[PDB]
C-alpha cells in the first residue's frame, strides 16, 4: 500500500461523484466532465440521516399524550420546547410555515453535523473495501452544495416573504431609498442594499460549511500522521470542542433563519 | 412634560409639571428635558433653573441633596443646611459637650 | 507570468481591510446597543430600529469594497 | 470546490422533508401540548371559584 | 509507514469521549428531561384535587 | 507591464484602508448615539438629525479615497 | 514557479485579516453582553437573543472574506 | 520604463494611512460630541459649533496628507 | 528549490495573525467576565456559561486559520 | 534611476504614520475636552487654555515627520 | 539563495505574533481582575480560581502557533 | 545602488514609529488630566506639576530613538 | 553571503514584536493596579503580590520569542 | 554590497517597535495615575513611589531590546 501520508490524506478530501453523460461513478483521479455530477456520498448520508429523525419523531407523533409522557417523547417533546420557545418570541406573524421550517432546518442540519464524530477511516473501508467503493467522506455538510441549496432556499423565502407581507410598491422604496433617503442616492444606494441582501444567505452557507469541512479536515490529519498513542490523545480534546461547535452551528442557522425573515415580514 | 417635585423634610419647596431644568450634579451640569433616563445622583450647593411648563423660568437655590429621574416622574430629595462629615462631626463633638453639662 | 497574481492579491488586500473596518464598526455600534439593553429592556424594540439605520451606513463603503474585490477575482 | 448540479439534489430531498413534519409531526404533537396547557389550566380554574 | 496504528487510536479515543458524555452530558439531558416531567405530575395532582 | 500591475495593487490597498476608517469610525458615533438614544428617546430625532451631521464630516475624507480608487481603476 | 507559491501567501494574509476581524468583533460585543447579564441577570434570555441579532451582522464581512481566502486556496 | 509602479503605490498607502487617522480621530471625538448633547441638550447649539471649531485642528495633518495623495497620483 | 519553504513563511503570517485574533479577543470577553465576577460572585456559573458560549465562536475562527497554518506547512 | 518614485513612497509612509499619530491623538485629548467641557460650562473657557497647551505637546513629534516628509518632497 | 533561512524568518514572525497575542490577552485579563481584588477582598481566593479558568482558555492559540514555529527549528 | 536608499528608510520607520508612540502616549496621558482639570480648576496648577513630570518619563524613551534615528542618519 | 542578512531581518521580528507584546501587555496590567492603589491604599500591599502574579504569566510566553532571539545569534 | 544596510535596517525596525512599545505602556499606565491623582492631590506624592515602581517593570523589556539594538550596531 504506497499511501504516503499526503497521499493518504488526500483519499478523504475526494468526493464520489456520478456523472449523468456517462451514467458512471467517479474514480479518484478522473475530473468532473460537466455540472451534472451529483455527490452521490452527502446525498446518501444526507437523506439516511433524514427519515430516521422522521421515522422516530412520526412515531411518537401519532402517540403523544396530555398526561405523562414516555421518556423518549419527553425528550422529544423538550427539543420541541427548545423550538418552539425560540418561535414564540422571534415570530409575531400568523404563517404557519415558520415553525416547521426552523425544525427540520435544526434537527437535521444537526443530525449531518453529528456524524462528523464518527471514526474518520472506519465507514469508508465498508464503502472501499466492501461494496467496491473509489472514495467517502462521511459529513454531507463538509459538502458545499448543500448548504448552498438551504441557505439559497432561505433566499427564496426572504423574496417570498416580504414581497407577500409588504408588496413590490414598498419594497422598492425600501431597496433603493435606504440608508441616505435623498433622492439623488438613489442609484447608489440599491447597490449598497442589493448586494447587503445576497450577503445573508451567504453568511449561512459559508460559515455551516467551512466549521465541518475544517472539522473533518484535522479527524483527517489526526489518523493521517500519528502514532497510535498520539491520536488518541489529541482526539480527545478535538471532540470535547467539536461537541460545541457542531451543536452551536445549528443553533445558529436556526436562529439566523428566522430572524432573517422576521426582519424582512415584520 | 414631566411632573417635577423638589422637597424637603420640613417642607415641600416647590412641585408642577415642567419642561425642563438645568442642574448642578455632583460630577457635572445636567439638563432634564422631557422623558429623559433613569438617573440618581447627588448634587451640589448652589441656583438650579427651572423651566416650568408653558415656559416660566425660575431659580431655586438648593443647600444640596439627592436627584432622582424617571421618564414620567422626577424629584429633588433637598437638604435644609450646607451637609459636611467635618462639620457633622463638630456637631457630634458640641452634642457630647451638652452631655457631659 | 507573476503580474496576473498581484492583481489577484489586490483583491485580497482590498477585501482584508474592509472586512475589519465593517466588523468592528459594526461591534462597537453593537455594544453600545447592549448597554442601552442592559438599562432598560421596554427601550430595546425601538433600539434594534434605530440600530439598523445605523448600521446600514457602517456597511455603505465596505460593501463597495467587497463588490469591486469580487469584480478583480473575475477580472 | 466543484460547482455541481448536488444543489438541486439537495433542494428537492429539503422540501419533500419539510413537508413530512409539517404535514404529519408538528400538528400532532403541539396539539397534544396545547391540550395538556388547557387541561392543566382546569385545574387551578376549577379551584379559583372552589375556595372563592 | 504503517497505518494499522489508526484501529487503536481511534477506538481508544472514542471510548474515552464517551466517558466525559456519560458522565457529564447524559445527566442534565436526563434531568432537564425529569425537570420537565414534574411539571406533569404537579399539574395532575392540581387538577385531580381541584376537580375534587 | 508592471506600471498596470501595480496600479491593480495600489487602488484596492487604498479602498481597503478607507473601508476601515469609514466603518471603525461611524461605528464609535454609532456606539454612542445608540446610547444617547437609550437615554433620552424623546430626541431620537434630534439626535438622529444630529448624528447625520456629524456622520456627514467623518466619511468625508474616506470618500474622497475611494474617489481617487476608482480613478486609478478607470485610468 | 512562483505564481503557484504567492497565490498561497496571499490567501494567508487575507484570512488572518478576517479571522482578526470576526475574533475581536464578537470578543468586545459578548463582553458587553456578559456585563448586561452580571448587571440584570432576570433578562440574560431576553439579552440572548438581542445578542445573536447582532452577532451574525459582526460574522457576515470577515466570512465573505474567507470565502474568497478558500476559493484562493482551492484554486 | 518601470517607476509609475510605485507612483501609484505612493500616492495609495499615504491617502490610506490619513483616511484611517481622520476617520478615527473625528470618530472618537464625534462619540464625545453625543455624550454631551444627549447630558445637556441646550447646549447642542454650543457644543455643536465648539465640535465643528475642534475637528478643524483634527483633521489637518490627514487633510496635508491627502492633499500630496493627489500630487503624487497625478504627477 | 526553496519553494515547500516559502509556504512555511505563508503559514506562519496565517497563524501568528490567528493568535492575536484568538487571545485578544477572549481577553477582552474575559476581563469583563472577571470584573463582573468580583461584583456579582454568586451568579458567576451563569456568567461562566454564557462566557463559554462565546468563547465557541471567539476560538472556532483562529482555529481553522491554525487549521490552514497547519495544511500550508505541510503543503 | 529609482530615486525619484521611492522617496515619494518614503515621504508617503512616514507622512501617514505622523497622519494617525496626531489624529489618533488630539481626538483622545479633544474628546475628554468635550466630555469634561460638558460637566462644566464655567471651565469651558478656562479649560480651553489647557486643550491649546497639551494639544502643542501631542503635534511635535508629528511634524518632525510631515516636516522632514516636504524637505523629502523636495530634496 | 535563501531556503533554510526563509523557514526561520517564518518561524520568527510566527512566535512573535503568538508573544504579543498571549502576553496582552492575559494582561488585560489580569488588569479587571486587580480591579477586583481592590475592591472585595474578601473573594480573592475564589477570584483567582476563576482567573486560572479563563486564563486555560486564553493561552491555546498561541501555544499552537509556538509550536509550529519550534517545529520549524526542527525543520 | 540600494544603500543610500536602505538608510533614509530605516530613519523614516524610527521617526515615524517614534512619532505615533509619542503622540499617542501624551494624548492619553493629556486626556486624563484634561478630565481632571474639569473636575477642580484649582487643581488645575498643581495638575500641571504632575503632568510635566510624568511626561517627561513619556518622553525619554522615544527621544533615544529620534536621537539614534539621526546619529544613523547622519553616520 | 546573502543568509546572514536574513537571519538579522528574522531576529529584529521575533524581538520587536516580543517587546511590543509584553510592553503593553504589562503596561495595561499596571494601570489597573495604580488606580485600585489609588482606592484602596491598605491592598497596596496585598496587591503586589497579586501584580506580580499576572505578570509571570504575560512573561512567560514572550521569554519564549526572547529565547529563540539568542538562538538566531547562535545561528 | 547589500549587507550592512539591510542590518543597521532591521535593528532599527527592533529599536522602534520597542520605542512604541514603552511610549504607550508609560503612557497607559500615567493616564490612571494623573486622573486618580486629580481627585486628591495629596496621595500624588505617594502615588507618584507607585508610578515608579510599575514603570519600573514596563521598562525592563523595552531597555533590553533597545540594547540588543545597540549591540548589533555595535559589530
Amino acid at each position: 500500500e504506497n499511501m504516503t501520508p499526503q497521499d493518504y490524506i488526500g483519499h478523504h478530501l475526494n468526493n464520489l461523484q456520478l456523472d449523468l453523460r456517462t451514467f458512471s461513478l467517479v474514480d479518484p483521479q478522473n475530473p468532473p466532465a460537466t455540472f451534472w455530477t451529483i455527490n452521490i456520498d452527502s446525498m446518501f448520508f444526507s437523506v439516511v440521516l433524514g427519515l430516521l429523525f422522521l421515522v422516530l419523531f412520526r412515531s411518537v407523533a401519532k402517540k403523544a399524550t396530555s398526561g405523562v409522557p414516555g421518556k423518549f417523547q419527553t425528550a422529544i417533546e423538550l427539543v420541541i420546547g427548545f423550538v418552539n420557545g425560540s418561535v414564540k418570541d422571534m415570530y409575531h406573524g400568523k404563517s404557519k410555515l415558520i415553525a416547521p421550517l426552523a425544525l427540520t432546518i435544526f434537527v437535521w442540519v444537526f443530525l449531518m453535523n453529528l456524524m462528523d464524530l464518527l471514526p474518520i477511516d472506519l465507514l469508508p473501508y465498508i464503502a472501499e473495501h466492501v461494496l467496491g467503493l473509489p472514495a467517502l467522506r462521511v459529513v454531507p455538510s463538509a459538502d458545499v452544495n448543500v448548504t448552498l441549496s438551504m441557505a439559497l432556499g432561505v433566499f427564496i423565502l426572504i423574496l417570498f416573504y416580504s414581497i407577500k407581507m409588504k408588496g413590490i410598491g414598498g419594497f422598492t422604496k425600501e431597496l433603493t431609498l435606504q440608508p441616505f433617503n435623498h433622492w439623488a442616492f438613489i442609484p447608489v444606494n440599491l447597490i449598497l442594499e442589493g448586494v447587503s441582501l445576497l450577503s445573508k444567505p451567504v453568511s449561512l452557507g459559508l460559515r455551516l460549511f467551512g466549521n465541518m469541512y475544517a472539522g473533518e479536515l484535522i479527524f483527517i490529519l489526526i489518523a493521517g500522521l500519528l502514532p497510535w498513542w498520539s491520536q488518541w490523545i489529541l482526539n480527545v480534546p478535538w471532540a470535547i470542542f467539536h461537541i460545541l461547535i457542531i451543536t452551536l452551528q445549528a443553533f445558529i442557522f436556526m436562529v439566523l433563519t428566522i430572524v432573517y425573515l422576521s426582519m424582512a415580514s415584520e | 412634560t414631566y411632573h417635577l417635585d423638589v422637597v424637603s423634610a420640613e417642607q415641600q419647596m416647590f412641585s408642577g409639571l415642567v419642561e425642563k431644568i438645568q442642574v448642578t450634579g455632583s460630577e457635572g451640569e445636567l439638563g432634564i428635558y422631557p422623558g429623559h433616563a433613569p438617573l440618581l445622583t447627588a448634587i451640589k450647593p448652589g441656583m438650579i433653573r427651572i423651566v416650568k411648563q408653558h415656559g416660566h423660568e425660575e431659580f431655586i437655590y438648593l443647600s444640596g441633596g439627592i436627584l432622582e429621574v424617571q421618564p414620567g416622574n422626577v424629584t429633588v430629595l433637598a437638604d435644609t443646611a450646607i451637609r459636611g462629615q467635618d462639620l457633622d462631626e463638630a456637631r457630634a463633638m458640641e452634642a457630647k459637650r451638652k452631655a457631659e453639662e | 507570468n507573476l503580474n496576473m497574481d498581484l492583481l489577484y492579491m489586490a483583491a485580497a488586500v482590498m477585501m482584508g481591510l474592509a472586512a475589519i473596518g465593517a466588523a468592528i464598526g459594526i461591534g462597537i455600534l453593537g455594544g453600545k446597543f447592549l448597554e442601552g439593553a442592559a438599562r432598560q429592556p421596554d427601550l430595546i424594540p425601538l433600539l434594534r430600529t434605530q440600530f439598523f439605520i445605523v448600521m446600514g451606513l457602517v456597511d455603505a463603503i465596505p460593501m463597495i469594497a467587497v463588490g469591486l474585490g469580487l469584480y478583480v477575482m473575475f477580472a | 470546490m466543484n460547482l455541481n448540479a448536488t444543489i438541486l439534489g439537495q433542494a428537492i430531498a429539503f422540501v419533500l422533508f419539510v413537508l413530512f413534519c409539517m404535514k404529519y409531526v408538528w400538528p400532532p404533537l403541539m396539539a397534544a401540548i396545547e391540550k395538556r396547557q388547557k387541561e392543566i389550566a382546569d385545574g387551578l380554574a376549577s379551584a379559583e371559584r372552589a375556595h372563592k
